């Protein structure tokens, strides 16, 4: 019952895939790359646990 | 409240005898109930 | 004209009641009152034509349960030992308990408020509390009270009914 | 709009397959690669029991009701919707949107301006399997009506409009979530589930979904789900063979439970009764589950075999009740 | 034209009914079954009961396929032929209704909803003008309220009109219910359909909301929101200033509606002696185990005496049995057999029911699963799931036998707190109830089981052999129907006890209280009610024995019944 949750659902992965999909849509080129999904992981690790300060 | 009638429960042998025998009589001088009903209605008015 | 509907007491259990019309005439004007049962002696007719509904005109209203009758009554009421006899004639089902039976017999018999001419009225009722015990037929006594007395509505234990507060 | 038989030999070809118990169950839900016992129970839910009525009294249907619950990240709801898809007359309900008045849909008419009495959701479940979500989150009226269904399989209508009962049989199947986010060990199963214990043991079989700390199941999980997510979509996958097989096997298959099985029944029953401190409820469970498997694979008689795993399916849950 | 066709059909059917009705021999009815039907009617003075097959017997359907198309055409012909016989001697659904079905015969089943009142009819307009001879009587009666006829033959004209005589006529009563379609035939995603049906004459009040019935084949259409429907609406511009227009709907009418959907054996059952013991094992063959609970159930099946007194208070005649047992014992099967066999039975483990579940000016209070068990047993499970006010209402129904704003016996099924009974603990700490409702209860029947391979295998073998369709025909010594016939004859006994052992019952009560006066450690402050219940138990045992004037042996049996009934509680 700490700041972090217990389990990770597969919908988390479904959401981050759709998120990186939209990130590729902002490139307007269908150029799904490593940074495309890396930005999707960045808004997850930064979206959560922003209560450090 | 005005009156407080309280009954008691204690082991009486003869009261149980009378109770059971009158119960038997109940499954078998006082005013009949028609006269007492005319009594209270005629009296209270 | 008085509307009358079926009595919820002798309804077959679960079905719904129906209606019928009752019309009053001269000495019977406004005899019933809402919240009652009734037994009427009616003649049955129907309407003529509309441009058949039946209407019951009623003759004798009796509610559901003489000179020599009060003077022969007074020939007996003159005695002395009617005090213990009232309790002895009050409730023959459970035999004893003369004191509480005499107090209950005194309760329904009434009191007088006696309003002073112009000044004030005090109180006119007798208040009876009877602290029971499981294992007592004390309820049977009050059922005798309801059948012998005039107007008695049994007020339930907790919200199951009528509710004594008009609203 | 559209009140332009012969396939039976292929049915018997697949019926003559030795690996039918894995081919049929494995081809049901390709989304999860586990719960093979649960998938077998789901398969038996349509092949449930022999509707045995006695000479006087009796009238024992073949209804079985199994709830599964546990930890999240299992896509249990997608499983239940898939069950709703398999059921030809499936009803998928949920929690907190029901009342006693899934039944008794009495309402007012519009054009005729009257009060017309209507049938509920479980009446739509008359014959088949019902689906309920968040079973722990029902109301006071909801989940209490289910006693009549689990016991009498009837509906009692008795108010001023219509005083008349009727039966509506189904296969009730539901899911719910426990109190704690993680099911902890060394704790009672009846405790960590918001269910009434008389109804809890009244159910046929109870399942437990737990979280695992492995890596291998997470790799096959993520490769499987990545392939299911990618491209937006060596096994024989009959989509409709089983669908017509169950319909054909519903009337044309009558499994008989004769004498030879009773020896093994009492033989297993004494060892089952040895655990105590097991009631007749478990005996009725095993006899309705053994004949359920006997309805599978087109067997009109009972066999001394198929009873070992029939008992073991119940015993797997029972060994999970140690803590 | 139609007069000739209907007259030939009429004479052939009159000959048909005048011929044989049923082919059966002297063993049974021989001939003239409809003639015996009319003679049966002469005995009762009601109607006609006709079969579709019997009308289909003589002309091999030639006459049946004459009537089954235009019956409306052949109503007066059918009445006139029957009238001359009198003076001579004294399944489809709603979707199967078309316009070709008018006048024809089709049977429809369904769901009865919204019964209606009783209203009389007319069909006897005696309406004539102001002229002296105002004594006509229009032979019209159609679906029109046109009482006065135009052409009389008095000096009065057609415009001269007066009211219809409501005193010289023959009327009939009828109701108008609207049947609902079954829910077992509607497809998925489909709402129910409605249809009107008219119930005419003698067969009135036979309806019941929520029933499956078979109907008369005839059908009508009644003349008439159906404005701007659209549709070509007809008008009544006859051929030659400017009548109304019309748009109708399909209705239904009927005349015959069915509502479907031994002295020597009793002598054999009463001249015997072992019949009590025979009735012991002949109650619950589905249950394999003990039998004393079946004893209390059997005695519950026979009512008490409930005799009258003077106008103050009459004595009641009912018994109350409440059984609490160990969880997972297939106790619901016990309950299910009780409700499955006993008449006037309503089963409920009521928790989903409202607070009223345990109990322009419609005032309809609902029934409640408890109040509707008049002259029946209302068995309720899981008392712990209910509150204390309900328990008070239980005491209400159990004492006044009324509810003021229920003439029932209540069966119970309770459970332990810890699930099991602690033998070192007392019984009062395990019922989970208060003192007066416990004292109101007559019998308890505590049942607890252990593990033993002999009893578990024998009872399990008996129940599994019941599920074995082979040998599931175990025979109780009595059948269920001769048993119920025996109960019906058994309630007609009315025992008058005229025995001196009434005093023996009194000292028996004294010794019943002196021993109970000793040892208040393990659980009772014995109630007067216990004694009165002992009276009624000794009444009904001899009632089960077909014995009037209850013997002291029966008293001792009821005494030992309550004696070991309380010792089983006494631990």
């Amino acid at each position: 019952s700490k700041f972090s949750f217990g389990q990770a659902t597969p919908r988390t992965l479904l959401g981050i895939i759709r998120l990186s999909q939209a990130l590729a849509k902002l490139r307007l080129a269908d150029m799904v790359d490593i940074d495309d999904v890396e930005e999707a992981l960045r808004l997850v690790r930064v979206s959560k646990e922003s209560l450090y300060q | 409240f005005d009156i407080l009638c309280v009954v008691r429960d204690l082991v009486d042998e003869e009261a149980d005898e009378r109770l059971a025998t009158f119960v038997v009589d109940s499954h078998v001088s006082p005013i009949p109930q028609e006269l007492l009903m005319k009594y209270i209605h005629y009296a209270r008015t | 004209r008085v509307t009358l509907q079926e009595a919820p007491g002798t309804v077959p259990p679960g079905r719904l009641p129906r209606h019928r019309e009752v019309i009053l005439l001269a000495d019977l004007v406004d005899v019933s009152k809402p919240g009652e049962e009734v037994e009427v002696t009616g003649i049955y007719k129907n309407n003529y034509d509309g441009n058949f509904a039946t209407i019951i005109e009623a003759n004798s209203i009796k509610r559901r349960e003489t000179e020599e009758e009060e003077r022969e009554f007074r020939k007996i009421s003159r005695d002395r030992g009617i005090i213990d006899k009232i309790i002895s004639s009050m409730a023959p089902s459970i035999y004893g308990h003369r004191d509480i039976k005499t107090a209950v017999a005194c309760s329904l018999f009434g009191g007088v408020p006696k309003n002073v001419n112009g000044k004030h009225s005090i109180r006119g009722d007798i208040n009876v509390l009877l602290l029971g015990d499981p294992g007592t037929a004390k309820s049977q006594i009050l059922k005798y009270v309801e059948k012998t007395a005039h107007r008695a509505v049994f007020a339930t234990g907790q919200g199951a009914s009528v509710g004594l507060t008009a609203s | 709009k559209v009140l332009i038989d012969q396939d039976l030999a292929k049915i018997r070809e697949v019926a003559a397959r030795e690996d039918l118990y894995s081919l049929l169950a494995r081809s049901i839900a390709p989304s999860i690669y586990e719960l093979e016992d649960v998938k077998k129970g789901i398969l038996l839910q349509l092949f449930g029991g022999t509707n045995k009525t006695f000479t006087k009294g009796g009238r024992y249907r073949g209804d079985i009701n199994i709830l599964l619950c546990g930890d999240p990240s299992t896509s249990k709801s997608q499983i239940l919707q898939y069950v709703h898809k398999i059921t030809p007359r499936g009803v998928y309900t949920s929690g907190k949107g029901s009342s006693a008045v899934l039944t008794a849909y009495i309402t007012r008419d519009v054009d005729t301006k009257q009060l017309v009495l209507e049938s509920g959701a479980l009446v739509l479940s008359d014959g088949g399997v019902c689906c309920i979500d968040e079973f722990d989150k029902m109301s006071d009226s909801t989940r209490s009506v289910l006693h009549e269904v689990m016991e009498q399989q009837t509906i009692s209508i008795a108010k001023a409009g219509i005083i008349t009962t009727l039966n509506a049989r189904s296969s009730i199947l539901a899911s719910a979530n426990p109190i704690g986010s993680r099911y902890n060990p060394n704790l009672p199963v009846t405790e960590n589930i918001d269910l009434p214990p008389p109804l809890l043991s009244r159910f046929d079989l109870v399942y437990l979904v737990l979280d695992k700390v492995d890596e291998k199941n997470d790799r096959e999980l993520a490769k499987h789900l990545t392939n299911l997510y990618l491209e937006d979509k060596d096994d024989v996958l009959p989509v409709e063979f089983l669908t017509m097989y169950i319909s054909y096997a519903k009337e044309h298959i009558h499994p008989i439970i004769t004498e030879a099985a009773k020896t093994e029944l009492v033989r297993a029953y004494v060892g089952m009764r040895k655990m105590g401190d097991a009631t007749t409820r478990q005996l009725e469970s095993m006899i309705r589950l053994a004949e359920a498997h006997a309805k599978m694979k087109l067997k009109n008689v009972v066999e001394l075999e198929d009873v070992q795993e029939a008992v073991r399916l119940i015993r797997s849950a029972i060994k999970d009740y140690a803590t | 034209v139609d007069d000739v066709t209907g007259e030939k059909v009429r004479e052939a059917f009159e000959q048909f009914l005048e011929d044989f009705s049923v082919q059966s021999t002297d063993t049974g009815e021989v001939e003239k079954v409809y003639r015996a039907q009319i003679e049966f009617m002469k005995i009762y003075d009601l109607t006609i009961y006709i079969d579709y097959q019997h009308l289909s017997m003589r002309e091999n359907g030639a006459l049946a396929m004459a009537i089954s198309e235009q019956y409306y055409r052949f109503l007066p012909f059918l009445q006139k032929g029957l009238r001359r016989v009198v003076r001579k001697y004294a399944v489809h659904r709603i979707r199967d209704i078309r316009s070709e079905k008018i006048g024809s015969l089709l049977s429809i089943s369904g769901t009865v909803t919204r019964t209606s009142e009783v209203r009389p009819e007319l069909y006897k307009a005696s309406f004539t003008c102001d002229m002296c001879r105002a004594i006509v009587d229009n032979v019209e009666q159609s679906f029109k309220y046109t009482e006065p006829t135009f052409c009389p033959n008095p000096s009065c004209e057609n415009r001269a009109f007066w009211t219809l005589n409501v005193t010289r006529s023959r009327f009939l009563d009828w109701q108008k219910v609207r049947i609902q379609e079954n829910a077992n035939e509607i497809p998925t995603g489909s709402m129910p359909r409605t249809l009107d049906v008219i119930l005419r004459g003698d067969s009135v009040e036979r309806a019941k909301p929520g029933d499956r019935c078979k109907f008369t084949g005839v059908e009508i259409v009644v003349p008439d929101t159906q404005l701007g429907l659209p549709g070509v609406k007809p008008s009544s511009t006859l051929d030659t200033s400017l009548v109304r227009d019309l748009t109708y709907k399909i209705s239904f009418l009927a005349c015959h509606v069915i509502s479907i959907g031994e002295i020597n054996e009793l002598k054999e059952m009463v001249k015997d002696e072992h019949i009590y013991d025979k009735l012991v094992r002949s109650i619950a063959p589905a249950v394999f185990g003990h039998e004393a609970v079946k004893k209390g159930i059997l005695l519950q099946m026979l009512g008490g005496v409930h005799k009258s007194t003077v106008e103050g208070i009459k004595l009641r005649g009912d018994i109350n049995i409440c059984v609490v047992g160990d969880p997972s014992t297939s106790k619901s099967q016990f309950l299910k057999y009780v409700v499955g066999f006993a008449p006037r039975s309503v089963y409920t483990s009521g928790k989903a029911s409202s607070a009223a579940g345990l109990t322009g000016g419609d005032y309809t209070i609902e029934a409640g699963a408890l109040m509707l068990a008049d002259n029946g047993i209302c068995c309720i499970d899981e008392f712990d799931k209910m509150d204390i006010s309900d328990q008070v209402a239980i005491h209400e129904a159990m004492e006044q036998q009324t509810i003021s704003i229920a003439r029932t016996s209540i069966l119970a099924a309770a459970n332990p707190v810890g699930g099991r009974y602690n033998r070192k603990l007392s019984l009062r700490g395990n019922l989970n109830m208060t003192a007066p409702i416990m004292s109101r209860f007559d019998l308890f029947f505590v049942i607890l089981d252990d593990c033993n391979e002999k009893i578990d295998t024998e009872l399990a073998s008996h129940i599994v052999d019941l599920h074995m369709k082979r040998d599931e025909a175990i025979e109780p010594p009595f059948s269920a129907e001769q048993l119920r016939r025996y109960i019906k004859y058994a309630r007609t006994f009315k025992p008058i006890l005229t025995k001196e052992a009434r005093s023996y019952l009194v000292e028996k009560y004294k010794e019943l209280r002196k021993d109970d006066a000793q040892g208040f450690s393990r659980s009772y402050r014995i109630t007067v009610r216990q004694l009165e219940s002992m009276i009624r138990l000794s009444e009904a045992i001899a009632r089960a024995n077909c014995v009037d004037e209850i013997t002291p042996s029966f008293i001792a049996e009821a005494y030992d019944l309550l004696r070991q009934s309380i010792i089983r509680v006494d631990v």
